[PDB]
């Protein structure tokens, strides 16, 4: 296995330890988020992600689905928990080791494409390397190959504002890929596209994964697209994982009608 | 009746200007040399070649509109004909240095205020405290330390023009959409690659508005510092309102007005 | 070489101040009498009863927060103890008169700019022209006509503080939703019933922001006019920066700062 | 009769006389709507309104529908035309004559209720009188009786921000009535309401109209309400009136098939 989680916890607001332990009683989060006012992101999630798979993550919009991601790479400081990768726990790292992690191992993809409008394609896509102090020629070549693998090297001098939602997403994915990461995080990557280009990006992602294998984590809200991508799906609600079913999620329905 | 303060203040000021004179003499030397260097050598060159440069630059930033170029030419040339070119080269090095110092001091402070929220909660009300008060009272802390001269005018200007730069910097930094910051942090940007590559290039347009306010505030403050001894056109104005020679005072005031219009139109058109 | 302007300007100014002296003498009389009347009789009364009034008023507008009342009491009382109460009564009548005149001159002009659109297209850039320029150059047109004294400080202040009032008035007038104007015009409101009954009561909150800027600008301008001879705390400051008596200058500057903080907090809390 | 129209028209933009001679001829509209932009609001309308009736007016955006009202009031200066009312042409009146016209004969009701939020209801409702310099007691009693006729006198001290769309519209209509006019103008009076209160206000309006007779001219979108209330309906489009059919418009439909 490439990833191993151990009791991941994220709680906002003050009363850090007091609220953490008072909720550690295991009560439904609704009570503490409604009355006591202590917001909750997750609660004691202990799962894992094996190499060369797709651990999709569902959850109604507002159920702490992307917070788990943003915790994996520490875009939000997790209260307590452990994320063992490459025999390394991330939460117990200084800025240097964490930066090297983010540089070489993990890299995200964003809903609104998280693109620098003031920088052109061959300028953005190379960011993942520019940050690494990479030879301009080498990073340029890597960017251009990451582009032509998506068939956009022709537009290597335009600006994002002059492109399409699907093209912007493909450029974001090229930026994520040029760094050649062992892990690929995707947070609602296709939540702003049309169904047909959505499905097209899905097929592109699958063909690339099958061709180039690497661990993927994926957030989404449709079960159909998921099962189209789902190698190990795991839905979430109230900030709590409930299952890790590939073809059984839709079979077994533990305390959930949303599964249909 | 009790009147204790004045003594305490003069005592503290003597203590400072005595125990730190090592720094104040150096600052005085640097200020005077910078002024008499970039006002006589970097400037004070043919007064028919500089107004032409500025005219064509106005043409560039204006395209087809000829009003502003006609003003620059029938302006600066007007000054020169009136014999006030050497007092405009000064009053420019002064606003130049004041703006540069206010920038160097604010932009960093603006970053520091954008990162930490308590720093902002501290300073922003302090900045309104410093932008509401009259600027004439920024002269005491100038003649008390650097006496009269140029560097006190510069100090008054930098401490009078600083607020807007800081405020608009903080804005342009903590108004760039958090998603781009997430993107830049996911690829391991250590707050120095992130800054230059993402935030400044996006804040620029907001910051430079604060700076184009800073410049006008510095102009105002050096004209006011003319009371101290900060050279330039201000002195002229001053002399006039002291001797009621409305001709000299009016020509110097119109020169200042011309300089102000020019600086405003430039610093605006070079922001959009 | 040609230097013709100064002569033309002094000639025109002599012509004005000679052919219109009938008005300037009257204005001087009125200004001096108003000043020495509402600074000695309407004010300059027990300096322990006025600071108390202001303290309780601060309490009212603050409710529970005691910082601002503590400042008013440990402020004004501080001034009095330092013996600067008679120079604060002045510097208040001055900003008072300057703000009143700027209002009387802007609010009407703001209406005129809101009704006609060409008037606005004319004046708004003129108002930015007058709010960008340094204010020190508003003294020439003051000592040229009214010489030194009080009324020149008042003139400089009203012509330096006018812009924001005018701008925010125009705004608050031509930002009230056209539907209410349709409603008031359908029942036959002849632009005088309409104004008072609908527009002002709705603009108030926008206008008064312009006025609370006007007041600060007038304070700044009278402190600067201290150079001319406008009495008050400014003179103190001035004397200091002329004689480097940092004690007197600092206490006067801190008195001005206190007055400024008080006026700001009041004029703000009495706008929301 | 009460009203008579004489070649009423309103044209925006410059090229005033040329555009006027252009429109008076019957030239194409979309041509000029897309060519020069000197938009057209009305097309040489020559109709009339009889006393004690309801001359509803329909149309969609760009139909110059509401514009006709504001022209009758002169809230927008008509290019050319005449409105003979009480043997008075309004377009040729000095200031005071039009003032008294608006103050006694005509009075409007607004889509968004056109209410002074800074004033109390009993303070608003009396505006129609305040503008006339009426004895405070007299206008107060008239306003109170007007609220009584609508059964909202109890709320004579609240403010509009604390009320409902229905009560706001009722207070606007009370303001219109307190002047006891001979004409009642409305401009999408019930566009911000729901069907129930819409129909309730419609019924109350017809009840008052039959009990208290006075001319009305109405603006609306839907034909159902027009037939519920309208005594002489009028369709409009591109600033041109189509017909004046009470029960014939449902029959004679040169593209007036909106009845269904």
């Amino acid at each position: 296995v490439k990833i191993k989680i151990e009791h991941l916890t994220k709680i906002f607001g003050k009363r850090i330890k007091t609220a953490l332990t008072m909720v550690e009683k295991g009560e439904p989060k609704n009570e503490i988020l409604k009355k006591t006012g202590a917001t909750v992101g997750v609660y004691d999630t202990n799962f894992e992600i094996n190499e060369g798979e797709i651990f999709v993550i569902m959850g109604l919009s507002g159920s702490g689905k992307s917070t788990l991601l943003r915790l994996l790479n520490r875009l939000i400081e997790p209260t307590s928990g452990k994320i063992f990768i490459d025999n390394q726990d991330v939460a117990t790292l200084n800025k240097e080791d964490l930066l090297q992690v983010r540089r070489k191992t993990m890299s995200m993809v964003f809903q609104n494409f998280g693109l620098f409008p003031h920088r052109t394609i061959l300028e953005n896509t190379e960011y993942g390397l520019e940050v690494q102090n990479v030879p301009k020629e080498e990073r340029r070549k890597r960017a251009e190959k990451a582009l032509d693998n998506a068939n956009l090297l022709d537009f290597k001098d335009q600006y994002p504002k002059q492109l399409s939602g699907g093209m912007q997403q493909r450029v974001g994915l090229a930026r994520a890929l040029a760094n050649d990461p062992e892990i690929l995080l995707m947070d609602e990557a296709f939540s702003a596209l049309d169904p047909l280009i959505r499905r097209e990006m899905q097929d592109e992602l699958l063909e690339l994964q099958a061709k180039f294998q690497k661990t993927i984590i994926f957030v989404s809200h449709d079960l159909n697209e998921a099962l189209r991508i789902g190698d190990r799906i795991a839905i979430m609600k109230d900030g709590k994982i409930m299952q890790i079913g590939t073809g059984e999620e839709i079979l077994t329905n533990p305390a959930n009608d949303y599964v249909k | 009746g009790q009147v204790p303060i004045a003594n305490w203040v003069s005592s503290a000021t003597d203590w400072i200007t005595s125990t730190f004179s090592s720094g104040f003499d150096v600052i005085q030397k640097s200020g005077t040399v910078l002024m008499n260097g970039i006002t006589g050598a970097l400037t004070a060159v043919p007064f028919w070649l500089m107004i032409a440069v500025v005219t064509i630059l106005a043409i560039l930033v204006s395209g087809k509109k000829i009003a502003f170029p006609l003003f620059t030419f029938i302006g600066l040339s007007l000054i020169a004909n009136q014999g006030l070119w050497s007092d405009l080269m000064s009053t420019i090095t002064l606003v130049l240095l004041s703006s540069l110092l206010s920038i160097i001091i604010g932009v960093p402070l603006g970053i520091w205020m954008a990162k930490s929220d308590l720093v902002a909660k501290i300073v922003q009300p302090i900045l309104d405290f410093m932008q509401t008060m009259p600027g004439f009272v920024y002269l005491i802390p100038a003649v008390a330390f650097f006496g009269i001269g140029v560097v006190p005018g510069v100090f008054a200007s930098v401490i009078f023009a600083l607020p807007p730069t800081v405020r608009m910097t903080n804005l342009g930094i903590r108004q760039v959409s958090t998603e781009l910051v997430e993107a830049a942090d996911s690829f391991g940007s250590t707050a120095r690659q992130k800054l230059f590559k993402l935030e400044f290039p996006l804040a620029k347009g907001t910051i430079m508005a604060g700076v184009n306010q800073t410049i006008m505030l510095a102009l105002s403050m050096v004209v006011i510092a003319s009371m101290i001894g900060a050279p330039g056109l201000g002195r002229g104005v001053l002399a006039a309102v002291q001797s009621a020679d409305i001709g000299k005072g009016f020509v110097s005031g119109i020169s200042l007005v011309i300089l102000a219009i020019i600086i405003d139109r430039f610093t605006q058109k070079l922001n959009v």
